[PDB]
C-alpha cells in the first residue's frame, strides 16, 4: 500500500518570508509586517485536493488547478522532512503550475487558497509523486523601414495526452531564446528577431527526451515579399 | 594571419553585482579590406539587488530571490575580423 | 571585390544546459581558409554559475555573504571565439 | 539633535528562513524546525554595542567586532523600514563584517549573539550611519617540471584611519583575479598563475576613488632565477 506525508508546521513556518514577498510586491501593502500568514495555525481538511499532475520530469512537476479568485499555495511532501519544502505559488486566475523536486524521493502535494492578508485555509490532501519528435516550420518576413523575420515552429505530438516541453532556440546571429511550453492539445514555438540566410538551431525537450534540430532561414527569394519589395537578379 | 589583436579590460558594475568585475576584451592593424576588425558582443547575466520594481528581472521563477535582480550585458569578449554585417 | 570562403575561421554556437540548478540556466557556446602553422583555437571565456542546496558549498571565489550557505560562485570557462591562432 | 532607530520585531521575524537556512547547512542540524531563532521574542539591554565602523562605501558599511565564541548577527535600521532589512552573520571568532546599504539613508546598526540554535539575545545599540594609490609590484618564478610566476601587489595609503580596499587584476594570458581587503596596517594583494612578458592591468578601488594600473610581467633575464636556470646569451 501506499503512504501519505502530512504538512510540517515546523517546517512550513519557514516559507511565510516568500508567500508574504510574493503577495507585498504583488499586492503592494503599505508594509511588509501586515502579513499574516502562519502556517502553525492552519490546519487540514477533509477535502481532496482538486490538483492534477498533467507532468513530471525526473526534475520537477507540472500540475494543473481550477481556476481561483484568490492566490494558491503548493507544497511537497516527504516522510523524513529535514531540507527546506519545495512549493509555488499560482497566481489567481492562472492554472497551471510547477513544483522542483531534489533528489528521487517520493512526495504528497498539498495545496492552500490564500486571504488578501496570506491568511492560509486549511490544507487539501492532493495526489503522490515519485522516440524523437520531427518538427515543421513556417517563417514570415515584415517590412518596418528595414526587414525583420518571424519563425513559427511546430512538431508531432505522441499518443499520450500528458505532455509538457522545453524549448531552446539559437541562430549564428540572433541571440538566444528560451521557454517553457504547458501541456497543450498541439504544442506550438514562436521565434522573432530572425534573419536571412542564417544557420540556426533548436533544441526541443520532452516526454521522449531532447531533440536538437538545426535548420537554415530561408533566402530571399523564397520569401515572396522579400523577392519582390527588392531587386531582382 | 587574419585576425586583430584584442585588449583586455574590466567592468566594476558596482559592488551590489554578485559578478562584481567583468572581463571585457576589446578590439584594442593586419586584415586588410574588405574585412574589417569588429567587437563581438557576447550577453552575460549578472544578478544585481533590491530596487523599486524596476524593469522585469531576467526569469528566475521567484522563490527565493527579488532581494536580487537578474539583468542581461552585452559585453565584447572578442575581435573578429569577418565581413559580414557591417 | 570580395572572396569567399571568407579567411575567418567557422564558428558554431551551441546551448549548455547545466541543469535548472543554474541560476544561469541556458549558456551561449560558440565553438569552431587559414592553413598552418596556424589553427584555429576555441576562445576560452570564463564566466561564473552559482551551485545550490545540494553541495557542500565548496569553495566560492567571491560572493556576498547572504549568498554562502546555500549558494557558491564558480568559474566556467566556455568557448566564445573561434580565431586563428598556432599551438604553442 | 540626532534620531535614533529601535529594532523592530514585526518585520525582523522575516529573516528568520536567511538566519536559519544559514545555521541548518552550516552546523548541520538533523532538521530545519530545530532552529528556534525567534525575532519577535528578543528584547533590547542597556548593553551598547561595541561594534565599530571601520569603512563605508555610499552603497556598504564594513565593520569589525570583538571575537566571540558564538555567531553575531547583525543588522540597518531605517525608521521608515519598506524595504528589507540588511543583515549580515559573522561567524565565529572572526571579526569584520560588512552590511549593505541601497539609498541615501540613516540607519542604525544593531547587533546580537547567536546561541548554538540560534536563539537571539537582547539587542545592543550600536552606531549610526549616513586622491590617486600609487602601486609598486613583485615577482618570483617557481621551478617545477615547469615555470611559475608569482607577483606581489603593494600600494601606499593615506593619513585617514582604516581604510578598505577592492582588486582587480587581469592579464593578456591569465583569467580575472578579485579581492576586497579588509581595513589593515598595510594593504597588499596577491596574484598566482602569471606567466613572462604578460601585458597586465589592476584596478584599485579605494576612499580616493578606482585607480588603474597597467604593468608588464618581467622578462626571463631580469629574474635572476630564471635567467640563471634557463639557457642564455
Ligand atoms: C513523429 O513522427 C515521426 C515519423 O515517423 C516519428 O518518428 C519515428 O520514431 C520511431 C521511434 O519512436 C522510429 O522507430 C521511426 O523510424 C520514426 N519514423 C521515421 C520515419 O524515421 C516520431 O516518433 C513521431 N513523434 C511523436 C512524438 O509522436
Ligand atoms: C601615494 O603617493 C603619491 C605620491 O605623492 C600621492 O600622489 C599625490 O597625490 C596628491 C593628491 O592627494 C597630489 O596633489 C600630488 O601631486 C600627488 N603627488 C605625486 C608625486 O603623485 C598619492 O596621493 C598617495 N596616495 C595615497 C593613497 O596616499
Amino acid at each position: 500500500v501506499s503512504q501519505r506525508y502530512p504538512p510540517a508546521p515546523g517546517l512550513l513556518k519557514y516559507l511565510e518570508q516568500d508567500v508574504c514577498y510574493s503577495l507585498y510586491y504583488y499586492l503592494n501593502w503599505t508594509s511588509l509586517a501586515d502579513c499574516k500568514t502562519n502556517f502553525e495555525e492552519t490546519g487540514i481538511s477533509d477535502v481532496p485536493s482538486t490538483v492534477k499532475v498533467r507532468c513530471q520530469s525526473k526534475n520537477s512537476i507540472r500540475f494543473e488547478t481550477e481556476p481561483s479568485e484568490h492566490w494558491q499555495l503548493f507544497i511537497l511532501m516527504e516522510h523524513d522532512n529535514f531540507d527546506p519544502i519545495p512549493f509555488t505559488l499560482i497566481e489567481p486566475n492562472n492554472v497551471f503550475g510547477e513544483l522542483i523536486t531534489t533528489a528521487n524521493k517520493e512526495y504528497q502535494i498539498w495545496s492552500t487558497y490564500l486571504d488578501e492578508y496570506g491568511t492560509l485555509q486549511d490544507w487539501m490532501e492532493g495526489p503522490i509523486v515519485l522516440y524523437n519528435v520531427t518538427q515543421e516550420f513556417k517563417y514570415i518576413i515584415l517590412g518596418n523601414d528595414s526587414y525583420t523575420i518571424n519563425g513559427k515552429f511546430v512538431w508531432n505530438t505522441t499518443g499520450d495526452r500528458d505532455l509538457c516541453f522545453d524549448i531552446a532556440n539559437i541562430c549564428q546571429n540572433t541571440n538566444m531564446k528560451h521557454a517553457k511550453i504547458w501541456p497543450t492539445a498541439h504544442p506550438s514555438f514562436d521565434v522573432e528577431n530572425l534573419v536571412l540566410n542564417d544557420e540556426c538551431e533548436i533544441h526541443v525537450k520532452g516526454i521522449h527526451g531532447t531533440t536538437k534540430h538545426k535548420y537554415k532561414t530561408p533566402s530571399c527569394f523564397e520569401l515572396p515579399e522579400c523577392f519582390l519589395n527588392n531587386m531582382e537578379p | 594571419p587574419c585576425t586583430c589583436k584584442y585588449k583586455k579590460e574590466i567592468e566594476d558594475l558596482g559592488e551590489n553585482s554578485v559578478p562584481r568585475f567583468i572581463e571585457t576584451r576589446n578590439c584594442q592593424p593586419t586584415c586588410r579590406p574588405p574585412y574589417i576588425c569588429k567587437e563581438s558582443l557576447y550577453s552575460i547575466t549578472i544578478l544585481k539587488r533590491r530596487e523599486t520594481k524596476s524593469q522585469e528581472s531576467l526569469e528566475i521563477p521567484n522563490e527565493l530571490k527579488y532581494r536580487w535582480v537578474a539583468e542581461s550585458h552585452p559585453v565584447s569578449v572578442a575581435c573578429l575580423c569577418t565581413r559580414d554585417y557591417q
